[PDB]
């Protein structure tokens, strides 16, 4: 036994869907092709790729799914650019130029103030 | 941007997305039997006498307070996370808006400057001014200069140097100045300071004394 | 699976209870989600992942306690092998995997750790830019009010304690089992609750037994149901009592984990001038290290020492 | 009661 999840994007875009098995360890009992055995479960109905990008629809287990040109693929997300600094011990790096930038922030204040006549 | 991304202000709409849900949850649990012949009150009395009307009306009768105690126990945990995040903002206010703020990536990402709020439908929206360093070069750097046998630092700027010459300058913009008896200070002597360099330190007085 | 079992009888009469499965879904996978979230906001600080240069040339200052050990399977620092070392079914009670990894957050450490040491702050703000180790300390030295001739004059001394300091925190954490208890109190309360949930099972609740076949294979309809119920309502009351505890719960980790993350913007990827916010003693800079289920930080501060006793005045009258 | 000391003094006899 086990959850079953459904991967979709969103179907605005398309009708394609993953199927993502909790405790299957491939041993599966519904059908194949396409199948991707992870840690968290059996993935089928995705293309895996050698690729790392961006985490979209989260899954697990340093797995993400996307919907790109179309497939619905799975793929270990990357964390970032790599950035290798110069340092040496007698070194500096100084700006010469700036950029005054804005960025905004939201956050909640309230909420609804509701009220209920138990009678 | 807020105006081209939906997105963009999806914090505000969650809540009000999950304020919607537990009521539009709380009203269909009156359809429920929760055991008894019909989800309707009105339909037990009826269709039946005292006797047997009043157990399956004990039966409703529960399961609406347990529907109002769900519902009320999770506003008032929902209501916490509410009340963290405004006394968040109202922090967000004092230090950023009427102030100056040194924490860092608290008031917007980069050195800040100023911002301005703005409201918004259940919450508030701040802009962040921060100024960010751009197009840094490299220079060679030294914790002292040595000039006569005595060690030299500088009083707020950074030694660096091109290819030929040594300067003074300010950490967060490049402003190469003369280094001078005006722009460093002495301590020590050339030999405990690891790294220390040849140059010159100008002095500003010794021209005027022979003029 | 946790309140009816399979039982086809059960599951007809849940039926004609609320939406609670619903209601109990949404709470569990609204806390699981946070739990994702909270481990990006406090260790996803940084856009790129930085790379140190060969391990040379800082000063003295030695950082290989703290940095990952390249002979390892697994890139951790010696100080987070023994963090992790030291942090200790079938009736519907399933446990998730993490988003990230215990590799993914090693590179996210060792990225800030490799960002701070290379870079100081500047990496936090803009672009990182690359300084002397020590011309960083220098400038975290005037930062607490010290002149740099201190830091220069006594530039060995200074990389000699630090080297002892963090040497005594590795050997401190190996030796006493309580140093970790914040995260292992943690798991022992999420233990306790699910090892209670499940003993609700064996409950009869006023029913003739707590086994759902038991009461089918002997009853008949008319009682049968009658003693199926009390004990569908004796389940859910268990399961509604266990997300209740776990949203309350949820939310004090949560407060915690918005607090690792101010401490990471503002001890980690600067210097704080909060008393007793980023140590005690007056703060010069930190490092993260990683832990199963949360983040350890080592925080380096200036402490006076040995003063002396002097005759003062306000001011010198002189002509 | 102190004196404090003039950097320039010395220069501007030598
Ligand atoms: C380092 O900067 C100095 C100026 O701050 C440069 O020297 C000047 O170069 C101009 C020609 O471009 C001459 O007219 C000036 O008389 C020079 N000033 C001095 C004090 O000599 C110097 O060329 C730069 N060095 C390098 C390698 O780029
Ligand atoms: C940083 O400190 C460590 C101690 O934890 C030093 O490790 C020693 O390395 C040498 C050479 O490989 C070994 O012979 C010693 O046995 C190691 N010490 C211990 C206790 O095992 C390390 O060399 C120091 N690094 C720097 C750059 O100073
Ligand atoms: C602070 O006091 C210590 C004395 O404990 C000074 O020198 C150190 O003495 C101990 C004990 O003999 C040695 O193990 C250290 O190696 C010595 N330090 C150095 C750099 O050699 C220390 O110099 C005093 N602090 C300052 C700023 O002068
Ligand atoms: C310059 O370098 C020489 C060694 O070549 C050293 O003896 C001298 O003290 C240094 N500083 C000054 C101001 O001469
Ligand atoms: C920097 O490293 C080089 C190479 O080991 C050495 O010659 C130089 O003296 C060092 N400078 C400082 C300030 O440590
Ligand atoms: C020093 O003390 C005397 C009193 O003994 C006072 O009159 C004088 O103003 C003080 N300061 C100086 C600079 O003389």
């Amino acid at each position: 036994f086990g959850g079953v999840s459904v991967i979709t994007p969103g179907t605005n875009t398309s009708n394609q869907v993953a199927v993502l098995y909790q405790d299957v360890n491939c041993r599966v009992y519904s059908t194949g092709s396409n199948v991707f055995q992870t840690r968290a479960g059996c993935l089928i109905g995705a293309e895996h790729v050698n690729n790392s990008y961006e985490c979209d629809i989260p899954i697990g287990a340093g797995i993400c799914a996307s919907y790109q040109t179309q497939s619905i693929i799975a793929y270990t997300m990357s964390l970032g650019a790599e950035n290798s600094v110069a340092y040496s011990n007698n070194s500096i790096a100084i700006p010469t130029n700036f950029t005054i930038s804005v960025t905004t922030e939201i956050l909640p204040v309230s909420m609804t103030k509701t009220s209920v006549d138990c009678t | 941007s807020l105006s081209s991304t939906p997105s963009a202000l999806g914090k505000l709409q969650d809540v009000v997305n999950q304020n919607a849900q537990a009521l539009n949850t709380l009203v269909k649990q009156l359809s429920s039997n929760f055991g008894a012949i019909s989800s309707v009150l009105n339909d037990i009395l009826s269709r039946l006498c005292p006797p047997e009307a009043e157990v399956q009306i004990d039966r409703l009768i529960t399961g609406r307070l347990q529907s109002l105690q769900t519902y009320v126990t999770q506003q008032l945990i929902r209501a916490a996370e509410i009340r963290a995040s405004a006394n968040l903002a109202a922090t967000k206010m004092s230090e950023c808006v009427l102030g100056q703020s040194k924490r860092v990536d608290f008031c917007g990402k980069g050195y800040h400057l100023m911002s301005f709020p703005q409201s918004a439908p259940h919450g508030v929206v701040f802009l962040h001014v921060t100024y960010v360093p751009a197009q840094e070069k490299n220079f060679t750097t030294a914790p002292a200069i040595c000039h006569d046998g005595k060690a030299h630092f500088p009083r707020e700027g950074v030694f660096v140097s091109n290819g030929t010459h040594w300067f003074v300058t300010q950490r967060n913009f490049y402003e190469p100045q003369i280094i001078t008896t005006d722009n460093t200070f002495v301590s020590g002597n050339c030999d405990v300071v690891i790294g220390i360099v040849n140059n010159t330190v100008y002095d500003p007085l010794q021209p005027e004394l022979d003029s | 699976m946790y309140i009816c079992g399979d039982s086809t009888e059960c599951s007809n009469l849940l039926l004609q209870y609320g939406s609670f499965c619903t209601q109990l879904n949404r709470a569990l996978t609204g806390i699981a989600v946070e739990q994702d979230k909270n481990t990006q906001e406090v260790f996803a600080q940084v856009k790129q992942i930085y790379k140190t240069p060969p391990i040379k040339d800082f000063g003295g200052f030695n950082f290989s306690q703290i940095l990952p050990d390249p002979s390892k399977p697994s890139k951790r620092s010696p100080i987070e092998d023994l963090l992790f070392n030291k942090v200790t079914k079938f009736n519907g009670l399933t446990v998730l995997p993490p988003l990230l990894t215990d590799e993914m957050i090693a590179q996210y450490t060792s990225a800030l750790l490799a960002g701070t040491i290379t870079s100081g702050w500047t990496f936090g703000a803009g672009p990182a830019l690359q300084i002397p180790f020590p011309m960083q300390m220098a400038y975290r030295f005037n930062g607490i009010g010290v002149t740099q001739n201190v830091l220069y004059e006594n530039q060995k001394l200074i990389a000699n304690q630090f080297n002892s300091a963090i040497g005594k925190i590795q050997d401190s954490l190996s030796s006493t089992p309580s140093a970790l208890g914040k995260l292992q109190d943690v798991v022992n309360q999420n233990a306790q609750a699910l090892n209670t949930l499940v003993k609700q099972l064996s409950s009869n609740f006023g029913a003739i037994s707590s086994v759902l076949n038991d009461i089918l294979s002997r009853l008949c309809p008319p009682e049968a149901e009658v003693q199926i119920d009390r004990l569908i309502t004796g389940r859910l009351q268990s399961l509604q009592t266990y997300v209740t505890q776990q949203l309350i719960r949820a939310a004090e980790i949560r407060a915690s984990a918005n607090l690792a993350a101010t401490k990471m913007s503002e001890c980690v990827l600067g210097q704080s001038k909060r008393v007793d916010f980023c140590g005690k003693g007056y703060h010069l800079m930190s490092f993260p290290q990683s832990a199963p289920h949360g983040v350890v930080f080592l925080h380096v501060t200036y402490v006076p020492a040995q003063e002396k006793n002097f005759t003062t005045a306000p001011a010198i009258c002189h002509d």
